């Protein structure tokens, strides 16, 4: 998961 | 953390973080540049600024806890960032609900250039  | 953040969006909205909200304007993921695009992308401009009013957190990594009271987000008591935290993340899945009908395809995978001008938290 990594919307950053 | 974005394992929270991620399950908030999903809930929320029904789309998967990764690919909706990952590289969606200027401002969902990554980046920080420019003008926003449309309410979405400020969702996420304002989502980074909140994130920004916590020098000493660790948004991406610290996890906190958070329930459902009939549909309404409730962010369990943790240390005093992971409660910052979830207040911000709880903000921004809101938002993009309240924005769902303008959504638009066109700005997934957004390029850099494009992404002009400037904003102040």
């Amino acid at each position: 998961a990594v919307y950053s | 953390s974005l394992l929270e953040f991620g399950k908030m969006i999903l809930e929320e909205t029904g789309k998967l973080a990764i690919p909706s909200y990952s590289s969606y304007g200027c401002y969902c993921g990554w980046g920080g540049k420019g003008t926003p695009k449309d309410a979405t992308d400020r969702c996420c401009f304002v989502h980074d600024c909140c994130y920004g009013n916590l020098p000493d957190c660790n948004p991406k990594s610290d996890r906190y806890k958070y329930k459902r009271v009939n549909g309404a987000i409730v962010c369990e008591k943790g240390t005093s960032c992971e409660n910052r935290i979830c207040e911000c993340d709880k903000a921004a899945a809101i938002c993009f609900r309240q924005n769902l009908n303008t959504y638009s395809k066109k700005y997934m995978l957004y390029p850099d250039f494009l992404c002009k001008g400037e904003l102040k938290c």
